[PDB]
């Protein structure tokens, strides 16, 4: 297993479960798990597939997802909701990359 | 019985006219013309013409052949509103050999009576038929009868009240046709032992008609003490079990023990002599009786009757005769605006009828149904339907919603109608009352 | 002596004065009438097949004693037009004539 | 025992109840028809209450006429003019039996 | 038992107050005052007595005890429209030793609740109780909303028709009374799958109501394809086959799957943000259901009920709860000369009554045979007899034959009439639709 | 393993993330997972836990699951959007009770 020290910068919903980073890279969230109210994270994998038609913010519709996700100090993570993520790890097996984010408690 | 078949042939070969054969039964001796066809036709069979003239079954169909009144073995006509019938004979004999078989295989068959024409082999129809057997009821026994009494007009300022006696009763028509003219009434009396219709008069009438039950015990003291009347009206639809069975009585019976209580309380309530006060009467009876008992009947009361068909003003066939005296009662039925002389007016919202007059009704609902496969006579959704109450209310002029009280069942109340008379009728025989009666 | 007659006529209509036909128009003729007392009246009726005339209208028979029209009322008794009442007391047949009897009843 | 003695007026005092000029009484007791057109009435003498007088409407419809008068050859005129003629006039045990009969008209 | 007991006698001994205990259950932990009665109540019973407070049986006497809401044997008030309960144990308690047996002896007898006396050993009546009881339902489980927003009055230059839409319709009382206050109805689409509601409406509306069927099927294309609403009613009767069963009702079961649908229909058809032309919506159950439905619809559609009872406007005993936002229905019940509050005066000629009000009538048979013995609520000629269809309808307040279409037998008449709105209540409640849509 | 041969009728949202059937269980979604925009699929397990308060649907806010499931006939549950969900497997573990729910296509 290889440590990755690839971290995107921003992320953007080009549409409902697809995101893409400054390089205009795909990365596809596939599992959310809950341990806690406060404590809820998500599973993101980097992917090459075909984009499809954008997505307004109507289109996309109510999600425990946030919309943005911009780079924070301390591998940390501003998401659009104003909530604080946590980058538990990113990761390189077999040629797939995956990285979890976790949700941090608010203060 | 060689005798009808030997004219037959003479007159085929020309050595007779047929004005002057017996059609019917194959008789020399002529005295009328047929009405409906070109032809004579005997004494004998005048009566039976009569009698059977207006007689149908339970499914609405004729009974008895339309030429001689008898039959073994019948046609049936296809048309609606045309169902009259023809016997075997009379078409194999007359319209020409083997002509039956194709009026049988022939679909929808339409009758003689139907079809625009006029002649068929020797069988020929006439033009004026409908007016000529409009007349043809016109040939009553004795005629020395003469006019009766002209009561001279009451100025307006004398007009009093008038006072009324019903024998039974049925459900109350007389007095709804009087409030709906204007007349004042200060008396009314009913005899009568239904008690779904007594229900329904009381209810409806405000208790204003005194009830005096069975007529085979009312007395000439309770006639004398319950005051001078000035209007004696009877006849069916005979409540009180007077006549014993609705079919037993096959054609001849039940009559004479009707008309005998109403003879009697008539004479009970005449003025005596010496006494000039305004007195009318009415009475009525079927179309298919026997003819000793109209002889009878024209003979004691001393008038000949008028008969009216309602199929003029409303939307039913109901022909009877008509007993009395009252002002003008021979001019001719017409109608008025208010009317509705067709079956799609009576009908509900979203129904389609099949017919333009309603054929028949009896005591069961199996009797609305229509055809020897006992179809419907309304449509709905494509799907066929019987006649609801309400309909039956519009048919028979009453107003709508009339009989509705005390929960009887659904089956009462089409008895309740059938057996009644027909408002329109009614109205146009009491209308030059107002001469001699207060009004509102 | 005479033999029991139970088939009792229903009507006896008047076709001519002193002749009335019942409901088969049979014709019966008032024989004889016999006058107890004031309120106590008889008559004998007896049945011949005879030729008949024209018909009279009431107006036209004129005044009698006895009524226009009987007629059989349940339980056996037979009330005239003016309302009275009449008694049947004895209906028999002999040699081949047959004779019916009617008695008036007091007024209550 | 045949009686010569014809009563002269008959006047009707009530129904069934005649009164001759001497104020005795007549009751008819039969009336008797032969084939359908012939009347015969029986009249017999007697002494009797009288009731109260009954008027011509009281008496009502009747086959027998209100008055009787006697006419010569033995015969009677009744009040609507017709003839009667006497068959006999008998006494047996005190009691005076007289039988009148109607003449055809013409 | 015994600790209630216990207080009871010290109490007696003047050692405690009768509002330091509640007296239902005997608990120490008094928090709110009885209703009824003088002393306290506990939690507990509080929500058994929301919940039971309102139960009648088949004969129309109270189920439950009127102290303790439970009990295993009652005696029964004798004063007819005051059928109310008394358990043995309850009686021998509160009122003293054997006061139960002596009222057993007694016939009739009045209960406390009628009697003129306010005392009867500790068991004292409040002066107020009426009052008291209607403010006791006006303690909604736990949060208290926020104010609903009123939509500014529309000038009536712009006003313009309104189009509705129902669920559970029945008979057509919503479009009866939008055409008798004179509002212009533009759609009204019904669904519904009981066919004699579906003949009655279609017959008597002129077919101006557009029926879809059940309501399992309806999607949100269709709610979108049939143009936007301006009106969501719905609630009882439970018409379509989603129920069928009350023996799985119980108090909790049978009522939590119509919220369902309602709720699912109403989210699909709410304008959404930013559209801000006028929506309205009502929903309707009856009193007597579980806490905790009550807790979950007052949560989900965010408003908190108010209880209408139509014995103030009519003569009937019927109360339910009221979900709503329509402008000001919480204002006071009031009547009109147009009403009739009495059972005297819905009788057709020639009958008396026997109550005030009709006690409970419901889709079973038996409910018209109010009071005990089973008594027929009609005298007639000194007899006993039933309501007529036509004498229900007034009490309803419908038009006089409003349901006599299509050969309908009277007991289809009967459960129809049953089931069905009041038209009063309907009317108080959308009186103030007139300042919004325009008027014809 | 066990399988459960009923099923709840019933899934209000209590809390967020918390949902109590017609008996008042609490049932908690521990896991969801995303295989395509149009399939879903959540894991729902039964707890005992202390309920806190409830709230308004408002106030639960915006979130994949619906707010409200219904048992329709033919073991589908619809939700309050009017979709369609399947019931994959319904079992057993030493206590431990679980559901799954799968999402339809429209
Ligand atoms: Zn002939
Ligand atoms: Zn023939
Ligand atoms: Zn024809
Ligand atoms: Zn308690
Ligand atoms: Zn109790
Ligand atoms: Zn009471």
């Amino acid at each position: 297993g290889e440590a990755v020290t690839d971290h995107p910068d921003r992320l953007w919903a080009w549409e409902k479960f697809v995101y893409l980073d400054e390089k205009q890279h795909a990365w596809l969230p596939l599992t959310i798990e809950i341990k806690d109210r406060l404590q809820l994270r998500v599973l993101l994998r980097r992917e090459d597939v075909v984009l499809g038609r954008p997505m307004t913010p109507t289109q996309i519709g109510p999600s425990l997802l946030p919309i943005m996700w911009q780079l924070y100090p301390d591998g940390r993570y501003r998401s659009s909701d104003s909530s604080f993520w946590r980058l538990v790890y990113h990761i390189k097996i077999d040629g797939v990359e995956d990285m979890l984010l976790e949700l941090l408690p608010d203060d | 019985e060689r005798t009808r078949e030997r004219l037959v042939y003479e007159v085929r070969q020309k050595c007779r006219n047929i004005e002057d054969i017996c059609i019917s039964c194959g008789s020399l001796n002529v005295t009328l013309e047929h009405p409906l066809f070109v032809g004579g036709m005997c004494q004998n069979c005048k009566n039976c013409f009569l009698e059977c003239a207006y007689q149908y079954d339970d499914d609405g169909y004729q009974s008895y052949c339309t030429i001689c009144c008898g039959g073994r073995e019948v046609l049936m006509c296809g048309n609606n509103n045309c169902c009259r019938c023809f016997c075997v004979e009379c078409v194999d004999l007359l319209v020409g050999p083997g002509a039956a078989q194709a009026a049988i295989k022939e679909d929808p068959w339409n009758c003689y009576m139907c079809g625009h024409k006029g002649t068929y082999g020797l069988l020929r129809r006439r033009e004026d038929w409908p007016s000529r057997l409009q007349m043809f009821f016109a040939n009553n026994h004795d005629q020395e009868f003469d006019p009766p009494k002209v009561y001279p007009p009451v100025p307006a300022e004398k007009r009093k009240p008038i006072r009324v006696l019903s024998l039974f009763d049925g459900i109350a028509t007389g007095l709804l046709v009087l409030k709906d003219l204007g007349i004042q009434v200060d008396r009314y009396i009913a005899s009568e032992v239904c008690e779904d219709s007594i229900t329904v008069g009381m209810v409806r009438h405000q208790g204003k008609i005194m009830y005096v039950g069975d007529v085979r015990s009312v007395t000439q003291k309770h006639i004398q003490e319950w005051g001078p009347f000035d209007l004696v009206i009877g006849g069916s639809p005979c409540n009180d079990l007077s006549i014993v069975n609705p079919a037993r009585k096959g054609l001849y019976e039940g009559t004479g023990r009707l008309f005998f209580e109403f003879y009697r309380l008539l004479h009970d309530a005449r003025p005596k002599e010496g006494d000039d006060r305004p007195f009318f009467w009415l009475f009525e009876n079927v179309v298919a009786m026997g003819v000793s008992d109209k002889r009878d009947i024209s003979r004691f009361l001393e008038s000949n009757p008028v008969m009216i068909d309602a199929k003029e003003v409303s939307a039913a066939h109901r022909a009877r005769y008509f007993w009395g005296n009252l002002p003008g009662m021979n001019r001719p039925l017409a109608s008025t605006v208010n009317d509705k002389l067709e079956l799609q007016e009576c009908l509900e919202h979203g129904r389609i009828a099949k017919f333009s007059k309603v054929r028949t009704i009896t005591t069961r609902s199996n009797s609305i149904k229509q055809g020897k496969d006992q179809h419907f006579p309304v449509f709905m959704n494509e799907k066929e339907d019987i006649l609801w109450c309400t309909e039956m209310e519009r048919v028979f002029g009453f107003p709508v919603h009339y009989t509705d009280v005390s929960n009887m069942s659904r089956l009462a109340r089409q008895r309740l109608l059938g057996r009644s008379w027909s408002v329109p009728v009614i109205r146009h025989l009491f209308a030059p009352l107002k001469e001699y009666f207060a009004c509102v």
